[PDB]
């Protein structure tokens, strides 16, 4: 199995940070460490 | 339509209050990882003291652990940064990790963010102290990816030397 990293540029990632599968709730995480509360 | 972006690897989100890790969240997408990076408080917004740390899936923040023992750190210092700058450095951090940005990417373990008040460090994790190449190559590009000046005072730690 031939490997090939995959790699992605930062500008890349942060043009997706306001995508509609960007903005879902994480589902885990304590109530302390939500923003704003 | 839109389709989520898988990464290379598997990441966890820990978060430290002050053995006490304590694991968040997986992810393994771009989109999966705004979706928690947005709803969580930023560096600059958790309780003093406490600790933010990414690592791929498999190793903990914990240096003594068989998959960090023989390995190190960078560290970079951030003395009195403002919020916003502490936000985007972390975060940028966070996005050559998951981007795989480094050329000898396979060897980075995570990173770790302290709180601590005046002063904020920010450290990326290597398996092997010992390897050269991608120790250097790895420093590099932390330096060039996050506009390091001499203040940060970047430099490399073996765990062992504490
Ligand atoms: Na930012
Ligand atoms: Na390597």
């Amino acid at each position: 199995p031939h490997m090939t990293k995959l790699i992605y540029e930062r500008a890349f990632m942060k043009n997706l940070r306001g995508s509609p599968l960007s903005q879902t709730p994480p589902s885990n995480v304590p109530s302390c460490l939500l923003r704003g509360t | 339509p839109h389709m989520k972006h898988p990464l290379m690897n598997v990441w966890t989100l820990w978060y430290l209050e002050n053995d006490m890790q304590n694991e968040i969240t997986s992810f393994d997408t771009v989109e999966d990882f705004w979706s928690l990076y947005n709803h969580i408080k930023p560096p600059s917004e958790i309780k003093l003291g406490s600790d933010y740390s990414l690592f791929k899936k498999n190793i903990r923040p914990m240096w003594e652990d068989a998959a960090n023992k023989q390995g190190g750190r960078w560290v970079i210092t951030l003395n009195k940064s403002s919020k916003t700058d502490l936000d985007n450095l972390w975060l940028d951090v966070l996005l050559c990790l998951i981007g795989e940005a480094f050329d000898h990417s396979d060897q980075i373990c995570g990173a770790v963010i302290n709180i601590r008040g005046k002063s904020n460090k920010i450290s990326i994790w290597t398996a092997d102290g010992n390897n050269e190449e991608a120790a250097l190559e790895i420093g590099h590009k932390l330096r060039d990816a996050l506009r390091l000046g001499r203040n940060n005072s970047l430099q490399y730690q073996l765990h062992k030397d504490t």
